[PDB]
Formats: structure tokens, C-alpha cells, sequence
């Protein structure tokens, strides 16, 4: 499952795993 | 299936890649976090803090506290040099500051620093001294004239006992390495008497001055790499 | 006045006519535990003002060849009143710190002290390979630890003050909450720290939160060294709790 | 805008340095370059206020100096080596207990912290030595065996079963293995220093090796005993990610000697211990 | 085709991973799936049973009921001690049971334990007894009034056989280990005698006491790996 | 909402535990803690009825105990060989009558249950070793023969052509192969334990070997005969998908002797057979 | 074939055979 | 459209040429062919002034002329050579001090150019020649060391933990290893030239090698000692991606003699150091 | 997972191929870039000025 | 992430790496 | 191409290929 | 980027790679 957004530049951020350690770096701030 | 073309670079392991994996431990839950005081979020937070230039670091002085001071006195020429050494983040007397520590784990910086200096003699004793900052492309100057013909503080010591130089950033490129490389020199910090050291009577004839550096708010690092400032010879065993 | 101060916590009040503002370490304040972060399930006790007070330590005497002192909290307190008593009754324990240096000379005396609180200080032995410095060594009680005397015992932590007895360069302690006490200035240092740990309540008797360490940067010097320049630490807890009563641990 | 956030992740844009302003000649007795350090506060003095200075628009950003970027690059902190000498049984299979304290690189970057919470990374990178000559079919098994489970003892160990334990194995000629484990410690926090015992006694042991446990890793070569002899290294590296640290501390400033404690060597000439060079003088740039 | 940039992990087995794949028995259908009573969804079920601690295993009763029970009878001196043992989910006199069976698959646990005794003396038996728990950092105590001083209840044997003792979750860290490890190591529950054992004339002299354990509903397990409470040291053959 | 279903997954909090609650001193004639253990039902007291507790939120989760991630991992549950020793005929191929009580490890976990439904996933760990020194291009073929299929009693009987039973092909130098299989039982659960027997007289057989048979897995080296014998060792894993498990049960508590069967030997001294360990005496910690 | 939901961050939930038994693990409760 | 802006991408018809129109005979004073070159310009006379033209309607376009396809193409810039003679632990790794000066075919297009931005490819292409017969299981490291970075002076060096640096490990058998750089001066661009010095005295060097410092490029044979020598010869190439160039000049007309200078040799006929071929007379086609 | 098909071409090295990779230098900033005259766009800008012919190239 | 245009034939123009390094060859005028 | 069905649960029944004899196993009924 | 059509049977046209010579076969007619 991953995050859709849109404006039109889409950000389709998966997450190809079911467990939040496998993602990876995250976002700063 | 779904056609596909292996494109290089598949199979590779770079060390700074940003990929995801399949997790050794599913259904795991983390401890909860809790709130601890002190949390760092950049290492800008930790260059932008005062730490103690070994600047006395004199091969006699090395292992002693004594190689963080810088011995003041009544002179009997005028004009004397106190101190001298290289603005450069990473260059020797202040590589192992904190400072200059993380500067040595990235290859580019840029931005202005902060140094200040910390009188210690006794409440009676009197002082003015010129801290100079002298931009590249000249030799370190040989004179206090020559020296505050350049960026500089007047400080006068009294109530507060301590003063801040800035070292602006005055280059010709955006960033200069960090790592000792002439091209990217950024020039001196020299430190001459003003006047002179004076004192009344049965008053030590001595006294110590501390020096410090951090980060004004223009300051960055760019590029991590490893650091030069440690190593292992051996192997570390249990 | 921005250079006077009154601190009072229960019964005890302290006061200072030279000081340098005070330092809360982290910016964060002392607070009791919450229960989102709380783990153990008791009911804690608070003694309040019975405990959070402050206690002074034995004088040390500060001269031209001084090399330091340290000491380790709560270690330092184990005998203090109820804040001793309760450490001991209890598996737990969790509180905070205002920890108050005391220092005064004159006018014509010099000499600059650094004093800062270190989070989880562990100690380094030298030259004596995977051998740790041992318990009775790093809980020396209200009297701490005077660099530089000691009789060498295997167990012996280092005494490199510019090592920060850890391995790592005394000019960088500054990261850490921390003062100074240059007698042309200031004659007190003021800390406040919170308790910091990776866990919300801790054994008080096998770990040591913090480490308060004093060295003297810059030589004591005057005209007029017959006259002893002694070094006075106070303590007070803040916000102290305790968990899992039972019987009064003894030790060693 | 999520999508404006996105762009400055891929500009790298996300935490902006401040600009500078333009000043100009003052004279007042509000004195900025004047303080006292010894309130531990750091003079908060900038550029503006002691020279004038003309207006310059930033450009540079902090991303790369955040604690996600600072510890999150594979290092390395194992080196696992299967050396086939003279007896398959005996030499086919090892065990190594846990820990990030035997590679001074990567120890001495997360030593910066008193505490840091972390995912992790596990890459390995495995490689065969042919003694002999072929290398032959080898298929590599590695272990993750919690505080707790049975450590095998010899290369048909039941253990290596692995009923519930987590075994990667590795095929020569595929792709270097590699997964991600999510914070392991008991606490909110694992502890980079220690200043604790497990007793209180003078016995008791001191320090990180009290609280860091992380069980032993148990690898074997899975193919059984070829004619020619082999000596397989595996190389394991590891990367921290979704980071958080407190407490800073001042860098590791002589080398290590052993893991789990802050103990270290000195000589009789200091100065080679430490990487502060001798100056001439004072005066001596 | 797509390009696409093969990962590293690609190609392994990971005997935890979580992928799909192609099904060896295409258009198969199941079974259909009937009611039965007893199903368990969660091993949670499991540990909030419970089962018998076979606290009296000492050489001579392994193999033996009687390693299940503890004899009581009266006594001559005051304040006698029952019987003592670590309280840790794992350690030995209760690692057998069926939630200490269940917590050596789990690297951590967490929450409140319950205890349970039935006495097992005639109905004209009386006796009061102290059960105590004692939070670590302390030996284990030596006397009654060092063990009272801790969390503990005074039980009154009467129409009600069977008594309870929770055991608190008092702990500096969220989670402790399962297996045998100092640090992490939860304390001791001790029993003493209250009062006595008293019972009239033409009485059996002496009565068993019966010992459970389960998990309260703060209980849970983490971190699965395989136990070492059962091996093979041999081909299990046909 | 089941995108807020899908954050919980991710993050393992499905099942969370209850708080403990803040309690206070009490005196009355409902006596909690006292109860009795003969009606067969555990006291339900919780810590707030025996000690005074404070309010704490717990964020405990019990999503790995669940039965899905207790039997949903990948055990070993048989080690097959084919070892060229001096007839390639007779040794490039072997059959194995499938089943999962030859390993210890994974069999003790689903024995904690009496019945359990679910679909497998198999994947195999095949290994080469170069007896001689090389290997050729070895190709392997795994073939299920469910009962009443023919079982090939040569290296190029009839029976490999596969026409309908399921065989992988897999090729040295290639991913481990792997493949699901459904719940395959006639009845609607598989078995664990079975107090039955397949007739009525004294020669009649006992146990789950009359409930659970799964047929036979029938393996070939699919190369020819080459100069250099090798010894392939294929190591076959299983896992269980979509778990339903009733009725819990004791664990094995010693050794197995053999499959089918809860049988099992015992020495003198008993206490050797079993984990648990001789006390001093009742109080001696 | 798989079940798209939206709230945005759509959850992929892909089934990628066509037989029930070659999904992955289950959902619990 | 930014769908039409795609359409026109993948047909390379973004920039077109002008058409040719029809022109007629004319009569005036107006001169279009007559000019004065010393004026610096060109003249910006077209054929339909001189000639009577046709209309001619162009379809050719300008896109592959573009400085992003000129400067797009991967080419070689160093040859790295480790080649096990006689001692394994001295011919098993090395270093190379970076740059793009010792290739003449790429070196040449960049310095059509005064200064150049761009972001790079790299791609590298290793071949291991088997010298005894076989070749093992060839595994390469190679480590980026910016300048200031350890450089590693044993192949077992501390600093091959690659802590912070970052490193690529390449698996023969594998595809070639390839990575992109951000655009990496301190400057806004790469100087392709430079006429200045790192100081003010006779012994002041000259040229790029003062501007262009790109660090080092360390990489070994991870694998350890194996019984057949092998000689790696790792091909590295490069190429620029979102470029831009500034100030163009001169092609290079004789031979490179050395990196980071435009020093040259000239031999007695100097019609041979160039790619001028003499003519027999001016009117000799 | 995703069943694909692995096509001719894969794994090969083109020189002129138009492929995405890997960063090596990750939150990597590049130095903000600054206005300088005579940029260059496209090499038909350096076709269209004149240069001299070596007419009289004879070997003398 | 990408961007989607539409006309209909779209324009899935994807950056599979979060540094802009990392993407192909620049458009053109 | 493929036939994209909506319900949400979407079933994307992807034809790989340009040719009917490609495709896997058929329907029933 | 590629051309999507509807009717629900989508017709997923894509086109890997920016140059036209990189297609497949022509349509016919
Ligand atoms: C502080 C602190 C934090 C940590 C965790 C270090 C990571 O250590 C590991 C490693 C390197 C590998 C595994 C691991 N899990 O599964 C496997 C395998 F079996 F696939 F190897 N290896 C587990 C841990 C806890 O150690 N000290
Ligand atoms: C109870 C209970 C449940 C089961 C099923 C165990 C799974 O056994 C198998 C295995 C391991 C493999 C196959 C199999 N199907 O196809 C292939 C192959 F040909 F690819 F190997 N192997 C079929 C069954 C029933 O056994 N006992
Ligand atoms: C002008 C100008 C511009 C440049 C940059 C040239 C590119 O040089 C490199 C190369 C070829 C490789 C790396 C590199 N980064 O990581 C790795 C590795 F470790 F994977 F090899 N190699 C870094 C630079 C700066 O040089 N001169």
C-alpha cells in the first residue's frame, strides 16, 4: 500500500512491506 | 509477466544506497518511546555550541589542562603578539574541538564562526587586546599594525569577561574543504596587546585566558566522508 | 539584580550575591512521571519536601596543584536523610537535580573552575585491557573522588582529568550542561537538570544517572595562599519518586 | 502541499540556512560581543553585529547534517570467517555475540550520543576463497539466535532446524542478502554508555555489556564437505534508519580497546595517542 | 519492458519473510470448514490458564505428583519458612509450566503474574500463611519480617481452598528477558507461616498445598525464537 | 476504516492489551483474592484488587502471539540426500514419504494443538558438493505423488513424464524454489494427535499415521551421469498460511522417538529426560 | 486483481495468483 | 501540452530548423553580401539573398546538436589494473587520485568548454582474467574517499569499514555497478580551464590540478588469497546528465601530454602534430 | 510477487542508454548556481560564427 | 513519485530515486 | 492492456502480450 | 508514458523508452 497525492505531479510513496522497519530513510523536519 | 528490463547497478550493494527489505522479525512491536530530554535532531545543534581550542598545545603542554590556556603578562615592549594560528574549521589547533570534529566527517563547509574569549585573571587586573581576523591571499601579519589592518575586535576587559570575534565568511567560492588544502586556506586569527596587561601591587603577575569556537547561524557542512581524526591498528576484542 | 539568587526547595534556602544566571540542562525542567511513559504498575511515593531539599557534601580544599573532583548521583546522596532512606527501601527510584557549587576567594585571587553534569559517565581504567572500574570505585558516597591520590588497585579508574577519565578530550565537556566559576566573576555554579534515562524509573543502588565533575582549567592563584579556598557542593532532589518498597538493601 | 514536500526532498531543500543582512556602523552601549561564558550559554553574537555586512540570500541546507543522514550509511561491523583447514565438522560453522562495538568507524559515529532508537539494516557480503582450486556449490546459512535459544554446537545441530528463528540462506552467484530488523531493546532507547552494574558487589560487571545484549549470530556453510577446501569471509554491514539521538558527547578522542567499555591505552609520549599535533609555539600557524 | 533495479536481498530465503507464490494444486477447493469447539486465536489464551508449578522438583520427587506439592504440618518454631523461588516467567522451578513452556518461545516478557494455592488439609485443618513477593535490587529475604516488608498477602485457609498473589509488573525497563539474565532478573516470592498449622485430635499431621500459575491481563510475550526447554539429539524415524 | 485497519498491521498494534488502572486501599467482605481452584476456572483477580496500582497506559501489543505468527514461520522438515557413490543409476533419485513429525523444532509447535487448518508453503534449499571437483550444471526435479499415483522405481521410469502430478524443475544457479499448497485433509482439520485406530483387532494400527497420510515426494537429479559425483543435499522447509488451530494441549515434554507416535524412551534417571532441574530443596532459589 | 481503499493513502492490497492458498500471511483479529 | 511536449520528445522534434523560402531577382542598394568582419560579428546573410531560392519546407532538427545529448554519452576515464603476481597482500588493491583529464576522447568534448555543470554516471565495467584457470568467486570493492578521508594502505585497512564513505560491492556474475553524482564542485561550476595559481611565487603550481581536487577512488579484491592468480582490470566511464556549459572555445589540436595541463610536444615537422594535411597549392582540391 | 519477464537486453552495458541509478552522495546539496555570461545550449550556436579556413595550408 | 498528464494517452513520467542526480537525461529548449 | 473491474476491490486482469494464445489458463462455466 | 483507454476494459499502451525506434511490431491498417 502506499500515499497518492496530487497537483499534476503525483507522489505514489509504497511501502512494499507490512512492517514499518522495512521502509526506508525518513523524511527530515 | 510483466516484460522487464535489468537495468546496471542491479545486484550492486552501495553503502549509501536507500532501498527497503523484508523485516527478520514480523508481528514485532518497538517498546513505546518515551520522552527523554535532550534530543538532537541535526548536528548543526552541536556545532553551534562553544567547546575549548587546545591552542597551547605546545608538545610540553599535550595531556595536561594547560594546553587550553594562553598566559597573559605585564610586557615591557608594546605591541605583542599573543597568539596565532589558521581559521580553517578542520585545520590543526582546532580540529579536535567539537566543531571541528564533525567538520571532519563532511568534505565542505562554509559560513562564519564565533570565536570568544574568556578572561581569567582577578577582578583587579586590567587588559586590552586586539583580536584580528586577516582574509587569504596575504601572509599571517608580522605586526599589530599590520594585523588590524584587517578584520578585527578591540576588546577590553572588565564586569564581563568575555568577548566574541566573528570570522565572517570572506571567500571566493561558495564552500571551502575542509581538510588542510591551500587553495581553500581561509586566512588567520592573530591576538596582540592593545595597551597592556596592568595590576596593582601584590596581585599575580600572570593570568590565563581561555579560548572557544562554534558556528554562527551561516554555518553548514556538506559531503559526508570519514574522519582522519581516528583509527584502529588492531583488532577491538571482547 | 541579574547577578543575585535565592533557591529554596523544602526547608532549605540558598543564596549566592555573584553568580552567572543558572543553566537548566536540555531546557527541560524536572517533572514527575506520567502515565504514558510510566512502566511499573505500583502507586509511587513522593516524600516532597523531606526529600527534595538540599544536602551539602563534605568541603574539598581547592589549591595551586588541584587536578579535579567528581562525583556520581545518586551515589553522592546514599546517606542523605529520607532521599538516602528511600533508595535503599525501594527497586526503583527516579528524580531530578539542582546541583549548587560554592566557591568564593577575593578580588585578588584568580583561578577558574569548570563544573558539569554528565549523563551516564562511564568510567575508563588504563592500561589494564577488558578490566572495568569497580563498583566501590565509582560509589565513593558524599565524599567523591580527589584526582590525583588514590592507591593504585587493579579495579582503579583513570585520573586523566584532560581524558575526562573516559577517553575523550576535556575541551568538548562543554556539550554537556555545564559553568564556570572564575572567581573574577562569579563565586557559584547553578545547575538544573531533569532526569535523563532511556527508561522512566531506574535501580538507584546499581546506576548512576548522572556525574558531577569540577576541574579547576585555571590555576588558583593570589598573594595570600595560607588562606584556604575550599569548594562546597549542595545538592537537592526535585520531583523524587520511588517504586517496589521492601526491605533496606545493604551494600557491599 | 505534500507534493511541495516531495520536491524538497529531491532538492534536498528541506531545512534552509538563514540569510545574512545587511548592517551598518553602530554605536550604542548594548555590547553583543561582550558576555560571560561562564553562565555555559554560548554568546548568540552573529556576523551582523560586529562587522557590516551586505545582504546575501542562502542557498545551503542542513539535510545532510540531520541524525537520519549522519548514521544512516552502511558500515562495517563484522567480518565472519569459515576456514576450512582439516576438519569439515569442526571448521564449517562458527558463532559470534552481537554488537556494534568492533569496527571503531561506525562505533565511534553513534558513540556521539548517549542514547539513540533506531531500525536497522543488515547487508552481509559474503566470499569464497578457493584454496584448492573449484569452489563448488556453496549455499550459506545465517542465524539469529535471541538471548535464550539453543546455540548449536556442532554443523547438524538440531538448532539449525530453525523452527522459529530467522535464517537468510545464501546462494553463491545471487545477490548480496540483505534485511531489516526494527528497534530490539527492552527500553525506549539503547544505551551507547552505561554508567551502571548488574550487581553490587565488587564483582559485578560495569558498563553497556549490562544492558546491550543482542544474541549471537550462528552461520554455517550449508553444502557439505567438498574435495577442495574453501575459506568463505562474510562481511556483515549494517545501517541505522527512522533514527532519534539525545545527549550529545564529545568524540572518541584516543583508540579503542575493547568492546562494551570506555578503557583504552596510553604511552609514554601522550601526544601519539591522540590526534592533536604539537605546536612549535603559540605564534607557529 | 520496465526498467527495474534488482534489490539487494533478492534471491535469498528468508525463513521469516512474507511473500506470496504459485499454488502446486491449481482449481483445488478445501475442505469446507466445520464448527469446532475450542479454537485458539492467540497464545494469550494459553497463558491465562493455570497449570501447576512443579515447585517441590527437588532430586527425589522428579518422576513423582509429589514434586507438584508442598508439605505443611506443625511447627515447633515461629515464622518458618515454606518455600522460595525466583519469580522470573522462565527461570526453573516454574519454566515447565505452561506459560513458562509458552514465554521460553519469546525473547521478552512483560506484565503481572497471578499465583495461586490450594490448600489440600482436612476440613478441620486450619492455617494461616504469608505469601510475599520481593522487587529486585535485594537478596532474598531471610526472615518473615524482611520478606513482609515487600508486596504480600495473608492468606486465612478456610471454606474458600484457594488463594491468590499478584505479582506486580515492577520493573525499570518495559520488558525484561525470558531466559536466566541478571539485569532483567524480577525477584522472589517466598512463603512463612503466619500464624500455624493447627487441627484437633485424630487428624492426619500434615497436608499438601497445591501451586499454580497464570498471566493477568497485562501479560504478553515478545520477540519469537526457538526454546531450549526440548531437543533432538537424533533421526526421529518411522 | 481499512486504511486505518493497514496502519495498525504496519505498525503490529491489531491487538492491543488493557491499562492498568489506579486502585485504592479497601476493606470489605468481597474478597478477590480468595476463590477455589476445584471448579476448574482461574481466579480473575487482577493486580488492581490486590495492591494499590497506579493509572498506566499500556502499549503492549499481541499480535506475534497470535497463532498466525506462532505457526507462520519457516521450519526445516526433512533433509533429503542423493549421494553419487558408485552407481548413478540407483543413487541419482529417492522418494520420501511426507510428513512433519522428523523434526523436532516445528513438530512440537503444532502439537500444542490437537486439530489445526491450514495451506502450506514450501520452499527447498537444494546444495551441491563437488565430491570430486566439479558440479556440471546440475538440474533438479521434485515431483509430489499423491497416494495411489505411480511411484517411479528407476531414473527414467514412466512415472517422471509428469503428466499430471506437480513437479519444479529447478536449475543449480537459480532462486530456491517454492510453491503453496492448500489445505489438503478429506477432513476439515489436519490431526495433531488421533486416539484411534484403522480396525477393530490387536494387529490394527494407532495414532495419526492412519489419519495423515500425505504421499510421497519423489526426487531426481534430471542431468545424466557425469565424470564427477556430487552429493546433493535438498533441505525442505515449511510454513503455515491462513492458521486456524483448537483445542490447546501440554508441550512435549522429552524426546520423540519416532513419527506418528507420542512413544518415548526413559532412562533411570528420569530427571535426564526432562528439562526441568533438580531443586537443592524448596527453599533454595 | 487487488482491493484499492482511499482516505490520500490508498492501500494495494494485490493477490498476484489466482488460489487463496498462495496469498500471504493473514490479517488477525 | 505537456503530453504534446511528450510526443515531440519522442519523435526529437523540439527544436526545428527555418524553413527556406521563395526569394525573387533583386535590383538595390541595399547589399546584404557585403559586410565588414572586423567588426567581430558574423554576417547574418541566408541563401534566399544571394540566390533565387525555392520554398523549401525543413524537417531536420537540432535536438542530438544539444549540449545534454553532446555531453550524454558514456566514455571511458581510467583503466584500474590489480594483478596478483607474487604477494597477494601488496597486488590486491589500490588507489586512483580522480579526474577526467587522462582519457583524450571525452577529455576533448568537455574542453570545448570554459565551465560546465552537470550531474554524473558512473558505470564500471571489471573483467577478471583467469591467469592459472580458474577464477573463484571474484568479489571487488570500490571506495569513494573524498579528499581528507583516510586513504587505505593495506588491503585489511581499518578504513575499508566504509563507515561514512560510500562504497560499491560488485559479485562477478552480477550486472556492471553504476551510481550517479550530484554535480560535486564548491563552486557554481567545474572549471575546464583555469589560469590561476594556489599562491604567488615561482613555486606556485598552475593550472586545474589547483581547482579540480576530486578525491580518491580506493578498491580491492574482497575476496582473500586464493591458489590461481587472476588480474582484475576494472574500466571505469562516465557521463554527464543535466548539463550546462559556458563560454565555448577551441577544440584541442595536437596530442595530451598530461592531465591538467595543456602543455604539449611539437617535433621538427610540426605538420604532423596536428590533423592539418599540407595541400600541394591553393588550387589543388 | 509481481510475475515479470525478463527481456533480451537486460544486464547489458549501453553507453548511450537513458537509465535512472542510485545516488552515491545521498541529502547531497549541489552548490547554488550563479548567472555566467556565454552559456551555451546547443552546438549549432557555435556552427553559425565564422572561423578561419587554413587555405594556404601548404607544407611550408 | 511521478507526473500524470492527460489528453487520452498520460505521461507517467517517474523518478525512481529521491535525489534529482539520480534521474535521466534533462528535456530539451 | 487488461480489464479493470470496480466494486473497493478492483480486478485487474492483465493480458501481457499481444496475442490470445499468450495468456494463462481460461474461465469456467 | 502511455496511452490509456476505456470502455471497463483499459488498454494500458505503453512505451518504455523515449525514442520511437525503441517500440514494438506497428499496428496494422
Ligand atoms: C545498541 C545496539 C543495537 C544493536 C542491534 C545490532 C544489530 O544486531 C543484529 C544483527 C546484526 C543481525 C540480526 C539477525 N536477525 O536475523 C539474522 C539472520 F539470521 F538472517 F542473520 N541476523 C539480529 C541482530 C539483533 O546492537 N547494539
Ligand atoms: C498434518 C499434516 C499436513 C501435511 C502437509 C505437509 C506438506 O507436505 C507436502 C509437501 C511438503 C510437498 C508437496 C509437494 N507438492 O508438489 C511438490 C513438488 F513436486 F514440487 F515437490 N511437493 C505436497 C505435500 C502434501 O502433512 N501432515
Ligand atoms: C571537472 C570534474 C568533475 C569531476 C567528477 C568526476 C567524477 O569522479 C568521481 C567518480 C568517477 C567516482 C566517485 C565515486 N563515488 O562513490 C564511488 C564508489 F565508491 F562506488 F566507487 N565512486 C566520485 C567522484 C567524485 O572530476 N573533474
Amino acid at each position: 500500500g502506499a500515499q497518492v497525492s496530487r497537483q499534476s505531479i503525483n507522489y505514489f510513496n509504497i511501502n512494499y512491506f507490512k512492517d514499518a522497519a522495512s521502509s526506508g530513510a525518513s523524511r527530515l523536519d | 509477466g510483466l516484460p522487464v528490463y535489468v537495468t546496471p547497478g542491479s545486484g550492486q550493494f552501495m553503502t549509501t544506497d536507500d532501498m527497503q527489505s523484508p523485516c527478520a522479525l514480523p508481528w514485532y512491536h518497538p517498546t513505546k518511546e518515551i520522552f527523554i530530554p535532550g534530543e538532537v535532531k541535526n548536528l548543526i545543534e552541536m556545532c553551534q555550541v562553544d567547546t575549548l581550542i587546545p591552542i597551547n598545545s605546545t608538545q610540553s603542554n599535550i595531556g595536561n589542562v594547560s594546553m587550553y590556556t594562553v598566559t597573559l603578562s605585564p610586557q615591557t615592549k608594546l605591541a605583542e603578539e599573543i597568539f596565532a594560528i589558521k581559521v580553517d574549521i578542520a585545520s590543526h589547533p582546532l580540529a579536535t574541538t567539537l566543531i571541528g570534529e564533525i567538520a571532519s566527517y563532511f568534505t565542505h563547509w562554509t559560513g562564519s564562526l564565533r570565536f570568544s574569549f574568556m578572561f581569567c585573571g582577578t577582578a583587579n587586573t586590567t587588559l586590552k587586546v586586539l583580536l584580528a581576523y586577516t582574509p587569504p591571499g596575504i601572509g599571517k601579519p608580522r605586526s599589530r599594525k599590520e594585523a588590524m589592518l584587517g578584520t578585527h575586535v578591540v576588546w577590553d576587559v572588565g564586569l564581563q569577561s568575555t568577548v566574541s570575534l566573528v570570522v565572517p565568511w570572506i571567500s571566493a567560492s561558495q564552500y571551502r574543504f575542509t581538510t588542510p588544502d591551500t587553495y581553500s586556506s581561509a586566512g588567520y586569527i592573530t591576538c596582540w596587546y592593545q595597551t597592556n596587561f596592568v595590576v596593582p601591587p601584590n596581585t599575580p603577575n600572570t593570568a590565563e585566558m581561555l579560548c572557544f569556537v562554534s558556528g554562527c547561524k551561516d554555518f553548514c557542512l556538506r559531503m559526508a566522508r570519514d574522519t582522519d581524526l581516528h583509527k584502529q591498528t588492531g583488532p577491538i576484542t571482547q | 539584580s541579574d547577578r543575585i539568587i535565592q533557591i529554596t526547595r523544602g526547608d532549605s534556602t540558598i543564596t549566592s550575591q555573584d553568580v552567572a544566571n543558572a543553566v537548566v540542562g536540555y531546557g527541560v525542567w524536572p517533572h514527575y512521571l506520567t502515565p504514558q511513559d510510566a512502566t511499573a504498575i505500583d502507586k509511587p511515593t513522593q516524600p516532597d519536601t523531606s526529600s527534595n531539599r538540599f544536602y551539602t557534601l563534605d568541603s574539598k580544599m581547592w589549591n595551586s596543584t588541584s587536578k579535579g573532583w567528581w562525583w556520581k548521583l545518586p551515589d553522592a546522596l546514599k546517606d542523605m536523610g529520607i532521599f538516602g532512606e528511600n533508595m535503599f527501601y525501594h527497586f526503583l527510584g527516579r528524580s531530578g537535580y539542582t546541583v549548587h557549587v560554592q566557591c568564593n576567594a577575593s578580588k585578588f585571587h584568580q583561578g577558574t573552575l569548570l563544573v558539569v553534569m554528565i549523563p551516564e559517565h562511564q568510567l575508563a581504567t588504563v592500561n589494564k585491557g577488558n578490566v572495568n572500574a569497580g563498583y566501590k570505585y565509582t560509589h565513593p558516597g558524599e565524599a567523591g573522588r580527589e584526582v590525583g591520590t588514590q592507591v593504585e588497585n587493579e579495579k582503579q579508574p583513570s585520573d586523566d582529568n584532560w581524558l575526562n577519565f573516559d577517553g575523550t578530550l576535556l575541551g568538548n565537556l562543554l556539550i554537556f550542561p555545564h559553568q564556570f566559576i572564575n572567581l573574577r566573576s562569579n563565586n557559584s555554579a547553578t545547575l538544573i537538570v531533569p532526569y535523563v534515562n532511556a527508561v522512566p524509573m531506574d535501580s538507584m543502588v546499581r546506576h548512576n544517572n548522572w556525574s558531577l565533575v569540577i576541574i579547576p582549567v585555571c590555576q588558583l592563584q593570589s598573594n595570600n595562599i595560607s588562606n584556604i579556598v575550599p569548594i562546597t557542593v549542595s545538592i537537592s532532589p526535585m520531583c523524587a519518586e520511588f517504586s517496589g518498597a521492601r526491605a533496606k538493601t545493604v551494600v557491599q | 502541499n505534500p507534493v511541495e514536500r516531495y520536491v524538497d526532498e529531491v532538492l534536498n531543500e528541506v531545512l534552509v540556512v538563514p540569510n545574512i543582512n545587511q548592517s551598518h556602523p553602530t554605536t550604542s552601549n548594548a555590547a553583543p560581543v561582550l558576555d560571560a561564558a561562564e553562565t555555559g550559554h554560548t554568546n548568540k553574537i552573529q556576523p551582523e553585529d560586529t562587522i557590516e555586512t551586505r545582504y546575501v540570500q542562502s542557498s545551503q541546507t542542513l539535510d545532510e547534517m540531520s541524525v537520519e543522514s549522519f548514521l544512516g550509511r552502511s558500515g562495517c561491523i563484522h567480518e565472519s570467517v569459515l576456514d576450512i583447514v582439516d576438519n569439515y565438522n569442526d571448521q564449517s560453522f562458527t558463532k559470534w555475540n552481537i554488537n556494534l562495538q568492533e569496527m571503531a568507524q561506525i562505533r565511534r559515529k553513534f558513540e556521539m550520543f548517549t542514547y539513540a532508537r533506531f531500525d536497522s539494516e543488515i547487508t552481509m557480503v559474503p566470499s569464497v576463497a578457493a584454496k584448492d582450486g573449484h569452489i563448488g556449490h556453496i549455499v550459506m546459512q545465517y542465524m539469529y539466535v535471541p538471548p535464550g535459544a539453543p546455540i548449536p554446537t556442532t554443523r547438524d545441530d538440531y538448532a539449525w532446524q530453525s523452527g522459529t528463528n530467522a535464517s537468510v540462506f545464501w546462494q553463491h552467484g545471487q545477490p548480496f542478502p540483505r534485511f531489516s530488523l526494527p528497534f530490539l531493546s527492552i527500553a525506549s532507547a539503547y544505551y551507547m554508555f552505561y554508567d551502571g552494574y548488574d550487581g553490587d558487589t565488587y564483582k559485578s560487571r560495569y558498563g553497556t555489556v549490562v544492558t546491550n545484549d543482542m544474541g549471537t549470530l550462528c552461520s554455517r556453510i550449508v553444502t557439505s564437505e567438498q574435495l577442495h577446501k574453501v575459506k568463505v569471509v562474510t562481511r556483515i554491514y549494517h545501517k541505522a534508519k527512522h533514527t532519534k539521538a539525545w545527549c550529545p558527547r564529545p568524540p572518541r578522542a584516543v583508540q579503542y580497546s575493547h568492546t562494551h567499555t570506555t578503557n583504552y591505552k596510553l604511552s609514554s609520549e601522550v601526544h601519539n595517542d591522540v590526534a592533536i599535533r604539537p605546536r612549535t609555539n603559540l605564534t607557529t600557524v
